């Protein structure tokens, strides 16, 4: 099924004619562009004044690299180290230990937030569900030494709300 | 010795070298370039600024990622200074201004700059520590600023025995004062000699001499190969560029040789002329 | 077998099975293998000294229209005497069918380079030259396309490493971006994932 | 009707408390939308939101002066919120927090430390490593 | 836990603090180091030891879907408390 | 073993087109050193030019010589073209160090290159 | 909107295209969140008791490319295809 466009003639009655006449040195179909450019100044403009209204969002945004850990308990972490097989850009880095327990942990865990490309497959990923990407959106950097995180830096960052990342996922468990 | 210390492979852009080096100044001139060749070597620099971080800024990025380091100072207290040298293998004095302002004359900046970060320097654990001075600043008349500079060869000799006081003659390059002084000047000439080095001979002879032990404590002047006359260069400077107060008795007064104290060749780096780098850097002629 | 199975459809296999031993019958000076996939697309891999004629032919000859030209690359395959592979994909408009030319080539010997026949080779061919360095003999222009002026190597062989030897960065001890041999501040950590035990029992070449 | 709405916004001028008051926020930078109080909350802060307004203009802030000491009368940040009401804020949601407060958790911050880069206290990059390869000391008794 | 170092900087929850021949204080200059305040070795003897009569027990972790999978721990041990892996949380078997 | 060269048939035409080549680099270079406001006397950029001749002097095939007269020339038309920037030229140089020298001594006392 | 008449019947006599109606500015179908908690469901997999996965095992169907000639009268010549069939104007007011 075809609909082709541009197939019409100028038809030589004097109607016809005088109005395209009149359209050409009567300047009347500027006149409607200006109506239809009024016609959207009288509306009421949708912006959002912006450090007092932010914008909406949805309950499955990537954000801030944060990390979970157990209800009144302690990392939720392993270094299971799926999420370094998997970063697309490979931003982590792990380096493991396990401490005077026996349990096995870390002992370093780096994101670089350059290289991270926010796709989500590290929240897909990891089994335990440790890294969470963050729910804010607001880095504003000064320097170029700060955006190399840390595992306590992610700690700290995961330590600062859960309220938040705890709602989210509770919100949304069920799809992914 | 420590580790982290010990140098690695090749040079540059993250390959780390040995020193950790505290640079005073560096906001202007010959800093800046000194700077850019530990950068080039790739080290870990420590700047104090007083002034504006914009300045600093524009200077930054010629080191690599967390390599160069920033912190600000005073020419009153200890309490900076030595939070400057808390950690520090070298460091050098780069430090004056070539004319008098309100809260510092010629005085004080050469006296009292010196003696605290000497002080500080022998004290809190530092090496190999480079000073510069102006070429034959003397006890002898005519200039304020000379004699305030040989003030502080005295304290720098007597205090912290082991050093490298050096010295270069006027050097020019892309910020030059006094090349910029003569293109930009309204003039007339006498029989004055004077020798120019270009400024990257002299700051890869004080990084040689910044990276190389036993050869400290002998003090250095730098040598212009040519050293002819002010009034010939000035022809060559306005013939070049297309067209026909301290600091000016300084330029006329004199700029002679040194055979007590060795120089260039003593360290091994090659001198470049002023005629080839002239013809490199003398732009901003008319269009 | 029946959900989630994609099914073939052996009504275009049996069509283009047909069109191939017509295609091997009436060129029979340069074909050397017809070969037909799965997913029903014809493979014809051609010696390359009949480019001229074979695109010359299946331009026309109205058992075949197929105007319209589409990727040319020369597919980098080592442990062979010529290693780059040119592959010619081609496409109808009456017909609704593709063609796949693999010809195959070394490092040095010319292609015929295909720009007289068709016009959308050149800068298919522009940078086919600038990437792999199949040169392309009678071919009017050949610069550089997707690389740097003061860049050589051919960097999508496999002999080109994955960082380049050559690095910018701006340096004010002569006011410019200068270039610098690599100094990278991580490793690129690569991953050994050619796991064992032979996921396809179809493809197990003949062994010694 | 054209003096009925100048009748009418001359009333949420005096609906966010008066004159003084008016013009801090409206020198603070705009909003003359005053009227629900949905929520205060600790370090002063305080949260309208409208349904008479749109999508996007429905929930908004208002920060207090000195909340940690900084002198934000002027120069608000962004995440000067709290996390709860940074949920109820992008929209993420159709209750506010008086609905759900708490979690189940003792290691939150009483503080919500907000953003600090260019501060005297910023992050650091450090090796969360110890000791490589140990590298071996002499021992201390002399010989010869 | 942070220990009196002679540097005077924070320790972290694992043994990397500084020596006095380490630059890297001084790239710490003026920046406070941020170190985690809450551990994670301390907070298990806050946790009770949970007592439950059965021989092998399950563990999830708070919630289904939400922790760590299910892992079928044994305890047969005399004098030793059983310990999932995941969790860290102990257990012991009620005759 | 079936092979079709570029353009020579021995290395006659070979010695033909790279002297040709040179040629036009001898006297395209003090065009580019006026143009680009260089800052690199004319017979110093000629005598790096014939370094760059010289380097490749150990080839022996008839096709390689050809295709190295390929990369000779296209580089030729993009710089009398104004293609190119002064970064592209000063790259062909060296004037940022790369320092390290031959000497094992030196390569002993800078770490691992043998 | 939510204004007067005048400045509303400016706005329909600048473009005749019932402005009041729809407007860009929702108020309506900001969609009621916090819904409840959805099941997802699972059609032709994990139904026990016949999922013999060398059934449906589609990976291994791929067979090699089957292979016409090499190197290593007859009324014929047909094409690829048929030829594909001329279109034709659709009813949904087509031009002219
Ligand atoms: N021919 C030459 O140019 C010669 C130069 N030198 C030395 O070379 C260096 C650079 O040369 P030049 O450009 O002329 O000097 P500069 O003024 O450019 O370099 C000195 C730097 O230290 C800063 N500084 C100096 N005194 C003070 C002070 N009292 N308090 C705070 N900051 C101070 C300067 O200004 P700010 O504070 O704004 O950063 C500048 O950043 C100087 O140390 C000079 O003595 C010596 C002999 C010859
Ligand atoms: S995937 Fe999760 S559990 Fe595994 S190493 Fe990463 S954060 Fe830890
Ligand atoms: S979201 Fe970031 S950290 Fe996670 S896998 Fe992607 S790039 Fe890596
Ligand atoms: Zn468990």
């Amino acid at each position: 099924t075809y609909k082709y466009v541009n197939l019409r003639e100028p038809s030589m009655d004097m109607k016809s004619v005088t109005d395209r006449a009149a359209q050409t040195l009567l300047w009347t179909e500027l006149i409607r562009g200006l109506g239809m450019t009024l016609s959207y100044l009288f509306r009421e403009p949708a912006t959002i004044n912006y450090p007092f209204e932010k914008g909406p969002l949805s309950p499955r945004f990537r954000g801030e690299h944060a990390l979970r850990r157990y209800p009144s308990g302690e990392e939720r972490c392993i270094a299971c180290k799926l999420c370094e097989a998997v970063c697309p850009a490979q931003a982590i880095t792990i380096e493991a230990e396990p401490r005077a327990d026996g349990s096995r942990r870390t002992t370093r865990y780096d994101i670089d937030m350059t290289k991270c490309i926010y796709c989500g497959f590290c929240q897909e990923a990891c089994p335990v569900d440790a890294i969470v990407e963050g729910p804010n959106f607001e880095f504003s950097t000064e320097t170029h030494e700060e955006l190399l995180y840390n595992k306590e830096k992610l700690l700290n960052n995961g330590d600062k709300w859960e309220a938040e990342i705890a709602a989210n996922i509770q919100a949304d468990y069920l799809y992914r | 010795l420590h580790h982290a210390v010990i140098p690695h492979g090749k040079g540059g852009r993250s390959s780390v070298s040995g020193i950790v080096a505290t640079v005073f100044g560096a906001t202007g001139f010959l800093g800046r370039y000194l700077v850019n060749h530990l950068g080039r070597m790739g080290s870990q620099v420590i700047v104090p600024y007083r002034c504006e971080p914009y300045d600093t800024m524009h200077l930054r990025p010629m080191g690599d990622l967390g390599q160069i380091i920033f912190m600000d100072w005073n020419g009153r207290d200890k309490d900076s200074i030595r939070r400057a040298v808390e950690h520090s293998n070298v460091v050098i004095n780069l430090v004056g201004r070539e004319w008098e302002t309100k809260n510092f004359d010629f005085e004080d900046v050469f006296v009292k700059i010196p003696q605290a970060i000497a002080q500080v320097s022998k004290e809190a654990g530092v090496e190999k520590f480079i000073h510069i001075s102006h070429l034959n600043a003397d006890i002898k008349s005519s200039s304020k600023y000379l004699r305030n500079k040989a003030v502080g060869e005295k304290e720098v000799r007597e205090t912290f025995p082991e050093a490298t006081i050096i010295k270069p003659a006027d050097i020019f390059g892309r910020e030059d004062r006094f090349l910029n002084y003569f293109a930009n000047i309204r003039s007339l000439g006498k029989k004055t000699v004077k020798q120019p080095v270009y400024i990257v001979d002299v700051t890869k002879g004080i990084i040689n001499a910044i990276k190389d032990p036993d050869a400290r404590g002998k003090t250095f002047a730098f040598v212009g190969p040519n050293r002819y006359l002010l009034f010939d260069l000035v022809q060559y400077v306005f013939a070049v560029a297309h067209r026909p107060r301290d600091k000016v008795e300084r330029i006329h007064t004199t700029d002679r040789t040194l055979p007590h104290l060795p120089g260039l060749e003593d360290l091994g780096v090659q001198a470049t002329p002023l005629e080839l780098k002239a013809i490199e850097v003398l732009r901003r002629h008319r269009t | 077998t029946r959900p989630t199975v994609r099914p073939r459809n052996d009504v275009a296999h049996k069509q283009l099975s047909a069109f191939g031993e017509y295609v091997a019958e009436i060129l029979p000076k340069y074909v050397q293998q017809v070969q037909v996939s799965c997913f029903s697309e014809l493979e014809i891999c051609i010696h390359p000294d009949g480019v001229i004629p074979v695109l010359t032919f299946l331009r026309d000859h109205s058992n075949a229209q197929f105007k319209s030209l589409a990727d040319l690359t020369a597919v980098d395959i080592p442990t062979r005497q010529n290693r780059f592979e040119i592959v010619y994909n081609l496409l109808s408009l009456r017909f609704n069918s593709r063609i796949r030319v693999k010809t195959y080539t070394d490092e040095l010997t010319p292609v015929e380079s295909s720009v007289s026949v068709y016009k959308a080779a050149n800068w298919y061919e522009r940078e086919i030259w600038d990437m792999f360095g199949v040169f392309f003999a009678n071919h009017p222009d050949l610069r550089r396309i997707l690389t740097d002026y003061g860049f050589e190597g051919h960097p999508f062989r496999k002999d080109f490493p994955l960082s380049g030897y050559v690095e910018l960065r701006y340096d004010d001890e002569v006011k410019r971006v200068v270039a610098e041999p690599v100094e990278l501040a991580q490793e690129f950590r690569k991953f050994d994932l050619n796991s064992p035990w032979e996921a396809f029992p179809a493809y197990r070449q003949p062994p010694e | 009707e054209l003096l009925q709405v100048l009748k009418r916004g001359l009333q949420q001028v005096s609906g966010h408390g008066g004159l003084r008051g008016y013009l801090r926020v409206l020198f603070r930078a705009n909003d003359v939308r005053v009227g629900t109080l949905v929520g205060e909350d600790k370090y002063g802060n305080k949260y309208y939101e409208d349904n008479k307004q749109f999508f996007g203009r429905h929930r908004w802030v208002i920060y207090t002066t000195e909340m940690n000491g900084k002198n934000t009368f002027w120069d608000v940040d962004g995440s000067m919120v709290p996390p709860e009401w940074h949920r109820w804020l992008h929209c993420m949601t159709d209750d506010p927090p008086t609905v759900k407060p708490p979690t189940a958790r003792k290691f939150i911050w009483t503080n919500h430390k907000f953003n600090l880069s260019g501060t005297p206290q910023q992050y650091v990059p450090y090796s969360t490593t110890r000791k490589k390869i140990q590298e071996w000391v002499p021992p201390s008794t002399p010989y010869k | 836990g942070v220990r009196t170092s002679p540097t005077g900087e924070k320790v972290t929850h694992t043994g990397q603090v500084y020596d006095d021949e380490d630059y890297r204080r001084v790239r710490f200059v003026g920046r406070q180091k941020e170190v985690n305040e809450n551990f994670a070795i301390d907070l298990i003897a806050e946790q009770p030891v949970s007592q439950v009569g059965s021989r092998v027990i399950s563990c999830d972790g708070g919630g289904g879907a939400l922790g760590h999978p299910r892992v079928y721990i044994n305890l047969d041990k005399e004098t030793k408390t059983g310990t999932c892996g995941y969790c860290g949380l102990q257990f012991r078997q009620q005759h | 073993t079936s092979v079709k060269p570029i353009f020579s048939r021995d290395m006659n035409e070979a010695k033909r087109r790279v002297r040709e080549l040179y040629r036009a680099w001898y006297r395209e270079v003090p065009n580019t050193v006026h143009l680009f406001q260089l800052d690199i006397s004319v017979k110093q950029g000629r005598d790096k030019v014939r370094e760059m001749f010289k380097k490749n002097a150990h080839v022996t095939d008839p096709r390689v010589v050809d295709l190295l007269v390929i990369k000779g020339k296209m580089e030729l038309e993009e710089t009398i073209n104004v293609w190119k920037q002064r970064t592209h030229v000063m790259r062909f140089f060296h004037e940022t160090e790369a320092p390290r020298p031959k000497d094992f001594l030196s390569k002993f006392y800078v770490g691992h290159d043998p | 909107a939510s204004a007067t008449r005048l400045i509303q019947g400016l706005r329909n006599w600048a473009s005749g295209r019932d402005l009041q109606a729809k407007l860009q500015l929702r108020y309506q179908e900001i969609s009621k969140r916090t819904q409840p908690p959805p099941k997802l469901p699972v059609g032709p997999s994990h139904r026990l008791s016949n999922n013999y996965y060398c059934a449906r095992d589609g990976r291994r169907e791929a067979m090699p490319p089957s292979i016409v000639m090499s190197s290593q009268s007859e009324k014929k010549a047909v094409s690829p295809a048929p030829p594909i069939k001329r279109w034709e104007l659709s009813q949904d007011e087509p031009y002219l």
